[PDB]
């Protein structure tokens, strides 16, 4: 029944450039158990992303990525919401260009 | 190919 | 060198939401070929990757209805580890399997696997010999008796010794335009500042296959790996990996930092500095 608890990574795929078209990408990695809910928010509204196939690292925890394409803009919001079994309350990782 | 069979715990 | 073949198992026990849940995805070396969900609406094992698509009909149903008869088996599975763990029904359970092989230029089985965990912890492996097997706990060594009572061991070993390596094999040569294929990373530093007399550099590594790669930060020819934040390496997305590495410097300071990175798909490992 040992649990870990999820490390989230928010990022985009390219270096961010404002009015340019790049990937947004949510990395939620070492969590256990399996269940979870991962969403990308834009301006705090959920976004249309896509979710890859569940797996796992070598100590059995699990890994997962969401991830949706968008324009990186001045005026803009970008988040990923993290809830899980571990965290008593939704994570939320706002995204940072410079990372 | 994914093995055909597992042996039960 | 080394490419491997590997499947990943995941059951879930989903208690009065239904039956229990079960994933299977395969990886080839880095990059993921294959993938079930018993909860998805198709009731197919589906490619995860172009140079599968390759493959006719015949190789998917027979690749569906192994996974669903295995399904079945990790489905009662389920039950007998809640039984030797006296646990109830309320509480969500999770075992897990991965097993596959490694291979070098021969061609020939490098190193095999099948290890099975519960609940986040190791419960039984096979051990490298591939004729005996590594029990964590006391319930896990319930199992090995059976399992050893069975001849488990030896089915494994010949599913690892052969059929394994032949699809690893088959599988290299249906991507070999991409699985061969290396991927240099795109390294460039940046600098943020922390206060007045201090700053921190980042040494990027974006868009590199396989996900090895080595980022190291130095200072007039030496490393000081003490003081160095590193992310896990992470996807880009696309299929290839991205990693980062920082040190905090004095602002007064810039050229005198270095850093270092290696990867397979570099001729030559680069260093780059700030500019």
């Amino acid at each position: 029944m040992v649990q870990h608890p999820p490390k989230i990574q928010v990022y985009s795929r390219h270096p961010a450039e404002n009015g340019k078209p790049n990937f947004l990408n949510c990395y939620v990695s070492g969590f256990h158990p399996p269940e979870i809910e991962i969403d990308l928010l834009k301006n705090g509204k959920e976004m249309k992303a896509e979710q890859t196939d569940l797996s796992f690292s070598k100590d059995w925890t699990f890994y997962l990525l969401v991830h949706t394409e968008f324009t990186p803009n001045e005026q803009d919001e970008f988040s990923c919401r993290v809830k899980h079994v571990t965290l008593s309350e939704p994570q939320i990782v706002k995204w940072d260009r410079d990372n | 190919r994914t093995i055909s069979y597992t042996y039960p715990f | 060198g080394s490419h491997s073949l590997r499947y990943f198992y995941t059951s879930v026990s989903r208690p009065g939401r239904g039956d229990p849940r079960f994933i299977a995805v395969g990886y080839v070396d880095d990059t993921q070929f294959v993938r079930f969900d018993s909860d998805a609406a198709t009731g197919r094992m589906e490619p995860r990757a172009p140079w599968m698509e390759q493959e006719g009909p015949e190789y998917w149903d027979r690749e569906t209805r192994t996974v669903k008869e295995t399904a079945q088996r990790y489905r009662v599975d389920l039950d007998t580890l809640r039984g030797y763990y006296n646990q109830s029904e309320a509480g969500s359970h999770t075992r897990q399997t991965m097993y596959g092989c490694d291979l070098g230029p021969g061609g020939r089985l490098l190193r095999g696997y099948s290890q099975d965990a519960y609940d986040g912890a190791d419960y039984i492996a096979l051990n490298e010999d591939l004729r005996s097997w590594t029990a964590a706990d006391t319930a896990a060594q319930i199992t090995r008796r059976k399992w050893e009572a069975a001849g488990t061991a030896e089915h494994d070993r010949n599913y690892l010794e052969t059929t394994c390596v032949e699809w690893l094999r088959r599988y290299l040569e249906m991507g070999k335009e991409t699985l061969l294929r290396a991927e240099p990373p795109s390294t460039r530093v940046t600098r943020h500042p922390i206060s007045d007399h201090e700053v921190t550099l980042r040494c990027w590594a974006l868009g590199f296959y396989p996900a090895e790669i080595t980022l190291t930060w130095q200072r007039d020819g030496e490393d000081q790996t003490q003081d160095t934040e590193v992310v896990d390496t992470r996807p880009a997305g696309d299929g290839t990996f991205q990693k980062w590495a920082a040190v905090v410097v004095p602002s007064g300071q810039e050229q005198r930092y270095t850093c270092h990175v290696q990867h397979e798909g570099l001729a030559e490992p680069v260093t780059r500095r700030w500019e």
